[PDB]
RNA sequence: AAUUCUUGGACCGGCGCAAGACGGACCAGAGCGAAAGCAUUUGCCAAGAAUGUUUUCAUUAAUCAAGAACGAAAGUCGGAGGUUCGAAGACGAUCAGAUACCGUCGUAGUUCCGACCAUAAACGAUGCCGACCGGCGAUGCGGCGGCGUUAUUCCCAUGACCCGCCGGGCAGCUUCCGGGAAACCAAAGUCUUUGGGUUCCGGGGGGAGUAUGGUUGCAAAGCUGAAACUUAAAGGAAUUGA
């Protein structure tokens, strides 16, 4: 079930069992290897350089055309944003959130939302902290959290 | 208003709900259009306005959901008016206006791949507008008033066509792609037009060089066949040699010589060479086949001519020249038939070809 | 959330025979697994076995013969001494005649007749009988 | 039924199960060489495609995003690709 | 029936004016929300489940002393407002008596803004997370596939129906799954064949949620919480009588 909702979804991915690439995609690794720095260069996280891929240049996983995952193929030529795009996501929404909630002040829903964000967010820290990903001094603060984009 | 630092991060803003759901697909040219009547500053209104009128344009021909449907004749003005104000604009601006080095800004943006597959994205929305006007003229009553109303645009296009092959700075080699357009729109224009450019015997009458601006015309497959044949012998694709010569042969017919056209028929040896191209070339090989017995009899060549006008003629099935013909067999593929037959004022008469059998037998 | 994977595994098995299914899947099959059920099919509690291999945790379909009463997960694995089988055994088995306790020794995964045999103590997993 | 082959199941019944719950599990899903009326250049286009998936040079648009599966343009004959 | 209103024209009927509450019928064993709760239109602002996915990160997770956010109704303090209804109270009846039920008035309150209080039969009287074990018909949202019907008449294509399949949700029917003291419950099942993970909490009935100490609140009161003493039953489901 989810972590801060009653429900209980099953909708993902389902990859398929051959792992092999199919003969059609003519790509090379260093061709979707050029295609993934331009995309990143061009300003556009991990997740829509994946689905850019697979749904016009036709690329399975780049897992398999390449050897590599798109964040390793990214921070070994040092084009890797420092915070993660996960971590950088929850901030980005937590800052909307608190920006609607100083205008719309009796807005109680607003700041039960706001509190479940932001255990996420500590939550998702402290594992980058552990991981080395963050540094340990690492802070979320919402007095100049809107320092970081 | 500000140096393209808020213009160029709108039209991106703007040009990015194309082909969305929920875009409407109606109150968006109205956004690009309120990004060249709201900047009104230089390369801010003026000079990078290129790049927003690509996008007003493109934006403009999807006004239609459907690529099997005709466009309506107010967008349709609105196009030929659209497209004229770029090539006019970018006529007196010798520059490449998708990137290239020229000063600093607002052109040379060399960030995004390269520009020649988005600075040849011109000929694309002028060959799109070639390949629109079919679908208008297709779509029509062809014994109606509203057909000559619309034919009347023919002479609109034509000198687009014209504007934008003045517009010589290709990289024949690439420009080859709109000869083939220039061509294909002159190839079937007839004796009235061929003669009556020096017909009027050249003495104080017709050759003054401002009156011998559309006797350019008639020796312009020549000028331009040429070309787009011989450097096809050593480029790639097969349509852009075999539509070109098949012009170049039907327009050597029904005013010029039968000796002329028949060595080209001869040499390309399509009598039994073309067998595994498309339909859409084997239409118009029938069309010059036909134009062949028919020129033939005209000069007096009365079996030869019969030789030839057989198979035709003997076959129900002759409306390979025309709109589709009998019923069933594959609803399915009959669509697909609809949007291959030729157009009205191009087709060749028909009890005219009956009268060309029946009278050399 | 899934804690202990044998436990379910068994848990299943449990069902599908009282049910008086034929054969049943397994799910999120490991070697604990494996070792659990090629000890139970060297009695003859359960037919022969094929684990299912994706690229993934694999399954199992398990060939239930009608033999089985009771097999059973014993979490958490406690520290059995080898002078502690017995009192294991006699609470937790049916009688003294049939029905095994399988543990996790330092030799591999078997019953108390070869823990016994072997002179070794371990660490209890389940019992089936 | 108690009797039931589950290490072979028919392809019917496994096609009918949710993607997740077969036996190997595998994506609904697929690619697809889809090319535009005017044109002869094809593209490769993914079932399920979520983004607007231009004809390159933007000579007109393919597909459209939706809830499922991504709606192709009329007029544009497409031929699913296999491995 | 009376208290009340009315020839300083009540009640009834017409045309307007203002006020402050409230959103009927559509409204359902339908939906959303963490629970309290939520219904005229339109606009703006941020949020959210489910579905779809050959996208991404790679164990980041489940439950939780301490601590924290929200918490019907009533109630307290301050400002604005006061249509209806109405604790208190003023009567009028009934009655042996009525300090009530019934009826005409009626202050606090009910409504809005800002501070408190933190409780309800706050109920599914039923903690949360995970797996397994019968069938059927519908239903709400998303997807997917298929004769045919109807609108866009040009019907590509969308919308309204029809027939099935998949996944999440509110429920229903049915049976010797099985359990249970039973009523009954596909969970309250997989429990002497007793062990998947974890939080809270009960120990005969009273005395008593009382005394006392602590703590929170302006007050009302909230949370924590005994003892002496008394007692053989109190109680749960179902049966047969009256």
């Amino acid at each position: 079930g989810r972590m801060h909702a009653p429900g209980k979804g099953l909708s993902q991915s389902a990859l398929p069992y051959r792992r092999s690439v199919p003969t059609w995609l003519k790509l090379t690794s260093d061709d979707v290897k050029e295609q993934i720095y331009k995309l990143a260069k061009k300003g556009l996280t991990p997740s829509q350089i994946g689905v850019i891929l697979r749904d016009s240049h036709g690329v399975a996983q780049v897992r398999f055309v390449t050897g590599n995952k798109i964040l390793r193929i990214l921070k070994s030529k040092g084009l890797a944003p420092d915070l993660p795009e996960d971590l950088y996501h929850l901030i980005k929404k937590a800052v909307a959130v608190r920006k609607h909630l100083e205008r719309n002040r009796k807005d109680k829903d607003a700041k039960f939302r706001l509190i479940l964000i932001e255990s996420r967010i500590h939550r998702l820290a402290r594992y980058y902290k552990t991981k080395r990903v963050l540094p340990p001094n690492w802070k979320y603060e919402s007095s100049t959290a809107s320092a970081l984009v | 208003e500000i140096t393209h630092a808020v213009v160029i991060k709108k039209l991106n803003e703007i040009l990015q709900a194309r082909g969305k759901k929920g875009t409407d697909r109606a109150a968006q040219i109205e956004l690009l259009q309120l990004l060249v009547q709201i900047a009104s500053e230089n390369n801010l209104g003026e000079g990078v306005i290129v790049k927003i009128k690509f996008n007003i344009i493109a934006s403009l021909y999807d006004y239609n959901p459907n690529l099997a449907t005709y466009m309506k004749p107010e967008m349709w003005q609105k196009c030929l008016d659209c497209i004229n104000e770029l090539m006019d604009i970018l006529f007196a601006n010798p520059n490449i206006f998708v990137g290239e080095n020229i000063l600093e800004e607002s052109e040379n943006l060399q960030n995004v791949d390269q520009p020649l597959r988005v600075r040849g994205c011109i000929l694309t929305l002028v060959e799109r507008m070639d390949e629109e006007f079919t679908k208008i003229m297709q779509n029509t009553d062809p014994h109606s008033q509203e057909y000559v109303e619309h034919l009347k645009d023919e002479a609109q296009v034509c000198a687009i066509i014209e504007r934008v092959q003045r517009y010589l700075e290709e990289k024949t080699e690439e420009i080859c792609r709109v000869y083939l357009r220039r061509i294909l729109h002159t190839y079937y224009k007839f004796d009235y037009k061929a003669h009556q450019r020096q017909l009027t015997p050249p003495e104080g009458s017709s050759k003054s060089e401002q009156d011998q601006a559309e006797n350019e015309g008639e020796d312009s497959a020549v000028l331009m066949e040429r070309l787009c044949k011989y450097i096809y012998a050593k480029d790639r694709t097969d349509r852009i040699r075999t539509c070109a010569i098949l012009c170049h042969i039907y327009h050597h017919a029904l005013h010029s010589r039968w000796y002329q056209a028949r060595d080209l028929m001869l040499m390309s040896h399509l009598q039994d060479n073309i067998q595994h191209a498309d339909p859409p070339v084997q239409i118009l090989y029938n069309r010059t086949m036909v134009q062949l017995g028919i020129c033939a009899f005209r000069q007096g060549l009365t079996k030869d001519a019969h030789n030839a006008l057989l198979d035709i003629q003997s076959s129900g099935r002759a409306k390979e020249l025309l709109g589709q013909g009998l019923l069933l067999r594959s609803l399915q593929e009959r669509n697909q038939e609809q949007e291959k037959v030729e157009r009205r004022r191009q087709e060749p008469f028909h009890l005219h070809i009956n009268l060309e059998l029946l009278e050399c037998v | 959330v899934r804690m202990n994977v044998l436990a379910d595994a068994l848990k299943s098995i449990n069902n599908a025979e009282k049910r008086g299914k034929r054969q049943v899947l397994i799910r999120p099959c490991s070697k604990v697994i494996v070792r659990f059920l090629t000890v139970m099919m060297k009695h003859g509690y359960i037919g022969e076995f094929e684990i299912i291999d994706d690229h993934r945790a694999g399954k199992i379909v398990v060939n239930l013969t009608g033999r089985l009463n009771k097999c059973g997960v014993i979490s958490p694995r406690f520290d059995v001494q080898l002078k502690d089988l017995e009192k294991w055994q006699n609470n937790l088995l049916p009688s003294r005649q049939f029905g095994f306790i399988v543990l996790t020794t330092s030799a591999g995964i078997m019953d108390h007749e070869e823990a016994r045999r072997k002179h070794t103590g371990g660490k209890i997993l389940g019992f089936f009988f | 039924p108690l009797a039931k082959d589950l290490l072979h199941p028919s392809p019917e019944e496994e096609k009918r199960k949710h993607k997740k719950k077969r036996l190997v599990q595998s994506p609904n899903s697929y690619f697809m060489d889809v090319k535009c009326p005017g044109c002869y250049k094809i593209t490769t286009v993914f079932s399920h495609a979520q983004t607007v998936v231009l004809c390159v040079g933007c000579s007109t648009v393919l597909c459209q995003p939706t809830g499922g599966k991504a709606r192709l343009t009329e007029g544009c004959s497409f031929r699913r690709k296999q491995h």
